[PDB]
């Protein structure tokens, strides 16, 4: 059963064990060593690390699990970086497709791919920002796809 | 060996004592006037023909295929002219009417002693 | 038909099968494959320059 | 990396070339045909890279094994 | 666990061996 | 023997015969191409089958297609 | 339980059967 | 060419095959007379029964255990190859008498080595 | 004919040693011989099937004979938990003294039998060695019967017609009714008459079964449909298996769940089970027409399934021709269905362990699983390989004019593009997540791991009633439709088996389920990428579309057109064997490291240390090879020295594979020439000259023998490790 992670026992056992275990090296230095300040910053980055995983679900393992159902209580877990990611490589993919359908109609398409025309490249890098309703409106013209390309025997 | 395998004795002439490379390996003496040369297999012999012919003139050359019964053969040339050059004596064997695109499917050839292209 | 015409192929063992290509030379001396067609892209032999017959000569407009 | 060399050593470009060309269908359908034509590797590259991964992975295994062995004690 | 049943078994697979070599030199 | 067949795509550019280091291939005058030539493979008893011809065959797809058939002494290329 | 039969059958199948089977198969290359 | 000298030929020429005329039972009996004395050796010191008093008998039984495989392969080699009946070593009958000579001379060499592990 | 290959003269002409290796490897390719026609093929395979089944029953009579004669079977029946079950005895003349004291289990020094055969013969109800002798004779008889049929149907008066083999119309009617329905119904005739009373104490041999009915009243007042009498008195709780005490007498009770004591399925459940499956298969046998003509013509059954939507070609017009007149399509479906059956069997021998005191011997349950899984993957790879043999040497695209298969070859670019897509998605998202968890765990932090709960399998376990999750759906919720719908019949006896944790039914689940099951789907979609690639580009690719002409397993196309290493349809088998061993590797590694965490008890050792790769290599391979690799010391040895010697052995096999896979021919083809010069030139041995000429192995053979040492080394290494590991942590 996925307990809420802020109250799970083995979670806070890992809190005591890692703050104490990393803290064992912190007594190897004086009060004004640069390493001692670095492990001050590291202990801060462990208490923040465990307070910022409060609303997750760590089960009996004491390790924060995830949920990928789109439950809308786990939306910040999976689906918000899911839609975020699909926007980012939809950006990248529409940039690359748009640049290849640029260099397909140029003088010499071979030299276009070694030496990227950074004018027209950085045109398409930035212009491919709104690929759902630009790739979709280039799909409604019947132009994202193709037909009767290369194939083997049958 | 020579008592059961077809030795290939390559006979040719030259003009000056040059030095070529054996297919067995290393440099050979290359008698200037006329010299025969026993070998082991045909690719060595025509590889030597490429070894000398692409460098310079070594024409009037052909291996007499010593088959172990005792006598010879003669292949390169037969009509006396170089093979990629065109002579009006050679009868072409080994063709079909079209590309591979009209060759028969091997389920039409299955359980028959035919080829996938004869039709 | 003519030189410079943009021609799709209909032979399945052409590497450029169902891809258009430009006509370079046509001989009218009953050669079985007279229509020399080269292409933008390149087969595995490194060579765009091939030739075809007349049944595999489908142009575009 | 050691285990990843074996993919290059055992197979050859007569597989990968029309595996790749079967992917080139999926680029020609979406007009993402790369203008430099995507061949597979050649044969000598497709075995030279199996050497250069077999040795990088194989040597870095004994590297990490050795330095993690003797640093942990000596 | 007994003795003669083992001999009965090796006789029956000797017969089975003759039927195996009887299948062998005909196919 | 390794059956060499030479189809009607053979436009007679003769990189095949120059590419064969065995002289199984010769050129035959054949009035069906622009050069008037079409290659022939009469002496396939010496044919190794190394497919060095098919590398240097600049037709559409392989006018000369080598089918790997019999394996004699000469067609296996063993020295001894 | 005849406790003596593997002392006969294990060697005569383990070593001498791949002697006469080498003779039958290997001469059966030429027969 | 080299390692083909007259000392090479004078050593090889009087070996128990290349010598001119010996009956094949004796021609193989010389081979077994050497090898049967030989193969007792690497079973006495290094064999598994070097710990009991069967140090010397295990060389006999193990070595003849090799010799039956050796003559068995001799009969396979003369059985498959050497088909003609020119009655010498290149025959069937002369090769199987060469093998029988190797067997009887080999077992005799085994008994000679066994009776010379006494002293 | 006259040479070595007494069947094809194209290889007898070759004076090299090719005639030996291709004479061996084409001995069974009956479709490509010299003069073996259509009738002469089927009349050969119909005899060799008899020879094969004779080898199966000689094998099972072998197991019956060694368990009957050298095992400790009835001594094991006396104490099933304590005594380790013996396999056949040993006669090594190589065991000096110290190994002879490492095997003494009784007077014999026999191997411990890690094959679960005493459990199956103990649920059958064999409680003797005598019944095993009568069974072993009873299968020497059957093996002699099948060999006599194999001689019989090759005698010329009895070699049947090809139309009899094309009576496909009636083989299904006879197999599904007879071979399945009658043999399964007779198998209830063994369970009801033997496995019910001999598990309830009553030793009922061949002498007294025609006098003592399994029910105290039976079959004269029982064509009346009063069938609750046969399922009236179930063996409820307080029973130890085999004994007569604490047991009822009902025949066909469907309890559901396990025994409480032996953790096995009830034999009343199995008797009712194969009885139901018997009736349904007999109903399936009455399917197609015959000489009587009441059923279904198969030509009408396929052609009528054409959609008016028009999307799915011109229907199945042609498929009935290209299953009868073809064979590798029929063999492809045969190995396909058998392969799914084997993987299913492995997915139920551990899950619902059928046999008494299994899940108690922790090695035979781990040997049967990995056994049927590697056999399962082998048989899928065979189904696809005869897929490619079907598309090359058996496919006619003119009887298949725009058929469903021609439609399959048409759009095959999309199929290979999408198997390559889903494979490329999983391989960046198991290796992405495992290298993430391994990096993150490596930096002193198991918490920053990506762990995703596999919610879907947990939800399906909630649909089968595993209440340890908190979903409360159809069977985990006691107030649903289905939970009430079988409230008396088989549910409450089964949710004890579900909600228990020690048993191996619906295992408890962490994110190792998630990450590994993505790695398994990675293995499947990669392996079918190879197989569907070299089974649909088997016929023609755009590198070379002549691939139909060169047969199946031609070597290459030479260096032309870029280079052509392994273009053939034999690369689908060749590469998908490595991916098959990889995938069944990951399956059985995963299963084995799951049940080593259950049986030891620390499932928290799994769930915390299996989502990163050093959890596997540390916590499983390094720790669990400790009783393996200590199999013999400079201090001495023990019983696992055979499995550690086999372990190192199989690393040597697995690495002699790489000499053939990596280092290809022409090295050795120009090195055997040096050896042949060295033997032709030496004195005293140039007399002994070869007949078959020494020639390095051609690269159809080279990649094969490297593949074979790869499999033999792989599978013998892992069968060494499963048995040495679980035999070392227990027993
Ligand atoms: C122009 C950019 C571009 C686009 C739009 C696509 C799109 C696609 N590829 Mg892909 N691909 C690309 C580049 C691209 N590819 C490159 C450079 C390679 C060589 C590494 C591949 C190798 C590849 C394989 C091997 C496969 C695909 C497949 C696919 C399809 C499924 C999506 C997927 O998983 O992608 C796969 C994505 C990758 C393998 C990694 C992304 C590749 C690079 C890193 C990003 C591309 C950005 C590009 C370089 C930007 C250049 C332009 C800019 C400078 C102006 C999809 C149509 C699959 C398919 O057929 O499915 C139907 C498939 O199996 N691709
Ligand atoms: C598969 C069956 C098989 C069998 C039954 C044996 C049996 C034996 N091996 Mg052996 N071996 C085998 C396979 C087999 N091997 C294989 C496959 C290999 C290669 C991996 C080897 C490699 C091997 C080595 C390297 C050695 C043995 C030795 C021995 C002997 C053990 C010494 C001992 O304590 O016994 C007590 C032994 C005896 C009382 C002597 C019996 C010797 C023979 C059998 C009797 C006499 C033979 C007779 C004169 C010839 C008649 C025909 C013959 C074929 C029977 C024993 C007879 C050792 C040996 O040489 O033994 C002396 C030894 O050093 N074996
Ligand atoms: C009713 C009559 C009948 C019966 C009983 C059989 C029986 C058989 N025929 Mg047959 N046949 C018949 C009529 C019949 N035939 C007719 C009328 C024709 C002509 C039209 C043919 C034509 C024919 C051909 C052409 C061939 C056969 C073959 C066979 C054999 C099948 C191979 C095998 O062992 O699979 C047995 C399979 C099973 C018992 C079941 C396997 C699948 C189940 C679902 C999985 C396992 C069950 C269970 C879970 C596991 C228990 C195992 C245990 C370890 C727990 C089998 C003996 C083949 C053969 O061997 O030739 C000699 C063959 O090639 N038959
Ligand atoms: C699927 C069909 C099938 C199969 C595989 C078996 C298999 C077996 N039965 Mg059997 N049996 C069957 C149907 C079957 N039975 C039917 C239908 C009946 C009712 C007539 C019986 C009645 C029966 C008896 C009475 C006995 C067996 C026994 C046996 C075992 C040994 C048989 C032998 O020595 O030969 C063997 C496991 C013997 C056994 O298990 O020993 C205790 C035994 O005594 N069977
Ligand atoms: C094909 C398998 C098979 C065979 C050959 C028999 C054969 C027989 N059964 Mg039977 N039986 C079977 C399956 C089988 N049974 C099954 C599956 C059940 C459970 C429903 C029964 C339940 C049953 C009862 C209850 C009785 C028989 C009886 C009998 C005998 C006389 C009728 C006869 C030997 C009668 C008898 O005399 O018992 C031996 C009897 O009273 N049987
Ligand atoms: C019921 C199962 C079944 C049946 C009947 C067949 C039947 C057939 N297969 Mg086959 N196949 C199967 C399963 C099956 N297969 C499976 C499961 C696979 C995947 C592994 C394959 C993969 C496969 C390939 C790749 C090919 C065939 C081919 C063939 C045909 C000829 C077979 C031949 O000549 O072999 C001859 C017999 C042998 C070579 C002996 C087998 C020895 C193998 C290679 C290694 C076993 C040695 C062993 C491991 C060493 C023991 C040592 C120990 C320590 C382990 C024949 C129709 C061939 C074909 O049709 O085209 C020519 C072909 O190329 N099959
Ligand atoms: C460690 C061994 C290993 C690995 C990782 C792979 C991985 C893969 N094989 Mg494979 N293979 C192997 C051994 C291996 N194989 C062996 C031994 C054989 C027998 C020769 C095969 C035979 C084989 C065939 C026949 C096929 C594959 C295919 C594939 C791909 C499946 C798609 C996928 O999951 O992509 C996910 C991608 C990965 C898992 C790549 C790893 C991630 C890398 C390391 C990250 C990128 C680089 C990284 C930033 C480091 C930079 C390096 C630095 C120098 C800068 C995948 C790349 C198939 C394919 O092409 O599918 C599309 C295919 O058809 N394999
Ligand atoms: C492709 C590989 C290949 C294959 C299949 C063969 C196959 C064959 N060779 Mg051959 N050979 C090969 C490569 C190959 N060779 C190479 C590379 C060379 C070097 C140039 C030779 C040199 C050669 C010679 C010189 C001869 C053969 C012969 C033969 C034939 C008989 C087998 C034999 O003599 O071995 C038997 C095995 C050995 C010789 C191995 C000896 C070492 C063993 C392990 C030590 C003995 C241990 C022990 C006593 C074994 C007993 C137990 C055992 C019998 C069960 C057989 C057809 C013979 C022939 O043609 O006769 C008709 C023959 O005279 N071969
Ligand atoms: C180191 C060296 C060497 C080597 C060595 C060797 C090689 C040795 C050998 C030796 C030997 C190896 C010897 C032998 C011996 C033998 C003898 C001396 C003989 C005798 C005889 C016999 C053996 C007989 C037999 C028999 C019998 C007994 C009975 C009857 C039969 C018979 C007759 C058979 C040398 C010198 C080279 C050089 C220097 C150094
Ligand atoms: C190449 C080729 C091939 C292939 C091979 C194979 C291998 C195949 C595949 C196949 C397979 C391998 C199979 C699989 C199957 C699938 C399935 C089978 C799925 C589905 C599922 C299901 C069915 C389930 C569900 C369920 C559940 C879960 C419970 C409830 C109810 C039900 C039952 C619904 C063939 C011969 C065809 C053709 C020719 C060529
Ligand atoms: C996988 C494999 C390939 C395929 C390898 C492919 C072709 C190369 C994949 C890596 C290249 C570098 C991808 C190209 C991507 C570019 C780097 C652009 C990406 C954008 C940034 C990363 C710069 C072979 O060509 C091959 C050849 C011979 C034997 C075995 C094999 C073989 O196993």
């Amino acid at each position: 059963v996925l307990t809420p992670c802020q109250q799970s026992e083995a979670f806070h056992k890992r809190e005591i064990n890692e703050v104490r275990t990393l803290e064992n090296r912190q007594a190897n230095y004086e009060a004004n060593s640069p390493s001692y300040l670095a492990l001050q910053s590291q202990i801060d980055q462990v208490h923040k690390r465990f307070d910022k995983y409060g609303t997750l679900l760590c089960g009996q393992d004491g390790l924060p699990h995830l949920i990928t159902d789109g439950d809308w209580r786990h939306a910040r877990e999976f689906t918000i970086p899911a839609l975020l990611f699909l926007y980012i490589t939809g950006w990248i993919g529409w940039v690359g497709r748009s640049y290849l359908k640029y260099t397909k109609e140029t003088k010499n398409p071979t030299e276009q791919e070694i030496i990227l025309d950074v004018p027209m490249a950085l045109k398409y890098m930035l212009s491919g920002f709104l690929w759902p309703l630009s790739a979709w409106q280039e799909y409604r013209s019947g132009q994202l796809l193709a037909k009767e390309d290369e194939i083997t025997v049958s | 060996c020579a008592e059961t395998e077809e030795k290939y004795a390559m006979t040719w002439s030259s003009d000056q004592q040059h030095i070529f490379e054996m297919p067995t390996g290393g440099a050979a003496v290359m008698n200037s006037g006329d010299n025969l040369l026993y070998l082991a297999r045909k690719e060595q012999a025509l590889a030597l023909a490429t070894q000398l012919r692409t460098q310079f003139k070594i024409q009037d050359y052909k291996i007499y295929r010593i088959f172990p019964s005792g006598e010879v053969q003669y292949l390169h040339p037969k009509d006396g002219v170089l093979p990629y050059q065109v002579n009006k004596g050679r009868e072409q064997v080994g063709r079909v009417k079209s590309t591979i695109g009209k060759n028969v499917n091997p389920a039409q050839v299955k359980f028959t002693s035919k080829a996938t292209y004869d039709r | 038909i003519k030189k410079g015409s943009l021609v799709k192929i209909l032979r399945p063992e052409s590497f450029w099968y169902n891809e258009v290509g430009t006509v370079v030379n046509v001989e009218t001396s009953k050669v079985l494959y007279p229509v020399l067609v080269r292409f933008d892209k390149v087969n595995y032999s490194g060579l765009n320059s091939t030739n075809f017959s007349l049944d595999e000569l489908v142009e575009i407009k | 990396v050691w285990a990843f060399s074996l993919m290059f050593l055992f197979s050859g470009r007569g597989y990968w070339q029309e595996l790749i060309e079967s992917i080139v269908w999926a680029h020609n359908k979406l007009k993402v045909a790369p203008a430099i034509a995507p061949r597979a590797l050649s044969i000598t590259q497709g075995r030279a890279v199996g050497v250069a991964h077999y040795l990088l992975g194989g040597i870095a295994t004994t590297w990490a094994f050795f330095l993690a062995r003797i640093i942990a004690v000596g | 666990i007994t003795d003669n049943q083992v001999f009965v078994a090796l006789i029956m697979a000797l017969v089975c061996g003759y039927l195996a070599v009887k299948l062998a030199k005909q196919l | 023997a390794h059956t060499v067949k030479i189809y009607d795509n053979c436009i007679g550019c003769t990189q095949c015969v120059r590419a064969c280091p065995l002289d199984v291939l010769e050129m035959v005058p054949w009035d069906g191409c622009k050069a008037g030539q079409m290659a022939s493979a009469p002496r396939t008893e010496d044919c190794v089958g190394c497919k060095r011809c098919e590398t240097a065959c600049p037709t559409d797809f392989l006018s000369i297609r080598v089918y790997l058939g019999g394996e004699t002494t000469r067609s296996m290329g063993l020295a001894y | 339980s005849a406790s003596y039969l593997p002392s006969i059958l294990v060697p005569t199948v383990g070593l001498i059967l791949p002697f006469a089977s080498m003779a039958i198969l290997f001469i059966a290359i030429e027969k | 060419p080299i390692n083909s000298s007259s000392l090479t030929r004078a050593y090889l020429s009087q070996l128990p095959i290349y010598r001119r005329g010996v009956s094949p039972f004796l021609r193989g009996l010389e081979i077994g007379m050497a090898h049967g004395y030989f193969l007792i050796g690497p079973f006495v010191q290094l064999g598994p029964l070097r710990n009991t008093d069967i140090k010397y008998l295990a060389g006999l039984l193990s070595a003849i255990g090799l010799i039956v495989i050796l003559t068995l392969g001799m009969l396979l080699y003369g059985a498959v190859s050497f088909t003609n009946d020119s009655q010498d070593l290149e025959s069937v009958d002369g090769w199987r008498q060469l093998a029988s000579g190797f067997l009887l001379g080999a077992v005799g060499g085994a008994g000679f080595a066994y009776l010379l592990l006494t002293l | 004919a006259t040479k070595f290959p007494k069947f094809s003269q194209a290889l007898a002409s070759d004076p090299t040693t090719r005639r030996i290796w291709y004479g061996i490897a084409t001995a069974h390719d009956f479709e490509s011989h010299d003069g073996m026609t259509e009738e002469n093929l089927y009349q050969k395979i119909f005899a060799s099937h008899f020879g094969h089944l004779a080898i199966i029953f000689l094998w099972t009579s072998g197991n019956l004979f060694h368990v009957a004669w050298q095992g400790n079977f009835e001594q094991w029946v006396a104490n099933p938990l304590k005594t380790k079950p013996l396999a056949h005895a040993i006669w090594d003349p190589h065991f000096g003294q110290a190994a002879l004291k490492a095997f003494t289990r009784g007077d014999t020094v026999a191997n411990i039998s890690y094959s679960g055969v005493y459990h199956w013969w103990y649920t059958i109800g064999i409680r003797n060695n005598v019944e095993l002798y009568t069974g072993a004779l009873g299968l020497l008889v059957l093996s002699a019967v099948f060999l006599l049929a194999g001689w019989l149907h090759i005698q010329p008066k009895f070699k049947p017609s090809l139309s009899w083999f094309k009576n496909n119309e009636s083989r299904l009617n006879h197999h599904l009714a007879g071979l399945f329905g009658v043999s399964s119904l007779a198998w209830t005739g063994h369970l009801v008459h033997v496995a019910i009373p001999a598990s309830r104490g009553q030793h009922v041999g061949w002498d007294n079964f025609i006098m003592t009915p399994p029910h105290p009243a039976g079959l004269q007042p029982f064509f009346t449909g009063n069938w609750s009498v046969y399922a009236q008195s179930p063996d409820s709780m307080q029973h130890v298996f085999g004994t007569s005490q604490g047991a009822g007498t009902a025949i066909l009770t469907f309890l559901g769940g396990f025994h409480p004591q032996t953790q096995s399925l009830w034999l009343t459940d199995m008797a009712h089970h194969h009885l139901a499956i018997a009736v349904i298969f007999i109903v399936a046998g009455h399917m197609y027409r015959t000489n009587f003509g009441i059923g279904h013509n198969l030509k009408t059954i396929l052609e009528a399934h054409r959609p008016p939507s028009g999307r799915l070609g011109k229907g199945h017009i042609g498929i009935y021709q290209t299953l009868t007149n073809s064979l590798h399509f029929q063999l492809g479906l045969a190995l396909a269905s058998l392969s799914v059956v084997t993987s299913l069997v492995a997915q139920h021998m551990y899950a619902m362990p059928p046999y008494a005191y299994m899940a108690f011997d922790y090695v035979t349950q781990s040997a049967l699983y990995t056994h049927h899984q590697y056999i399962a993957g082998l048989l899928i790879v065979g189904a696809f390989a005869h897929g490619a043999i079907f598309f090359i040497r058996d496919y006619d695209p003119e009887q298949n004019q725009d058929n469903v298969l021609a439609r399959m070859l048409a759009h095959k670019e999309a199929v290979i593009s999408h198997l390559s897509w889903v494979s490329l998605f999983l391989g960046f998202h198991t290796l992405g997540l495992y290298v993430h968890n391994d990096v993150v765990v490596a930096f002193g932090n198991p918490e920053k791991q990506i762990l995703i709960e596999p919610i879907f399998a947990q939800w399906i376990q909630a649909t089968s009633g595993k209440m340890l999750y908190g979903f409360q759906v159809l069977l985990s919720s006691s107030t649903s439709n289905a939970s009430v719908a079988a409230q008396q019949l088989w549910l409450p006896g089964w949710l004890e088996a579900v909600n228990n944790e020690s048993n191996s039914l619906f295992l408890t689940i962490g994110p190792g389920d998630f990450l590994v099951h993505h790695a398994i789907a990675l293995g499947l979609h990669t392996t079918t990428l190879i197989l569907v690639k070299g089974a649909l580009d088997a016929r023609g690719s755009k590198l070379m579309p002549d691939k139909k002409d060169f047969g199946y397993s031609f070597p290459c196309d030479g260096p032309g057109r870029g280079g052509t290493c392994d273009i053939s349809a034999w690369d689908a088998f060749y590469l998908a064997m490595f991916w098959m061993l990889n995938t069944i590797g990951w399956v059985t590694f995963y299963w084995h490291w799951k049940h080593l965490s259950l049986w030891q008890g620390n499932v928290a050792q799994f769930n915390e240390s299996s989502t990163y790769l050093m959890g596997w290599l540390r916590d499983y391979l390094w720790l669990n090879s400790s009783p393996l690799i200590n199999g013999y010391n400079p201090y001495g040895m023990n019983s696992l020295a055979v499995w550690s010697w086999m372990f190192l052995f199989a690393h040597l096999v697995w690495a002699t594979g790489f000499m053939f896979l990596i280092s290809w021919r022409g090295y050795w083809q120009e090195l055997i020439e040096t050896l042949a010069w060295a033997h032709e030139r030496t004195p005293l041995a140039n007399l002994i000259r070869w007949k078959d000429k020494p020639v390095a192995l051609s690269i159809v053979q080279a990649r094969l023998v490297g593949l074979v040492h790869f499999t033999v080394g792989y599978i013998l290494t892992y069968a060494a490790f499963v048995i040495a590991s679980t035999a070392g942590k227990f027993s």
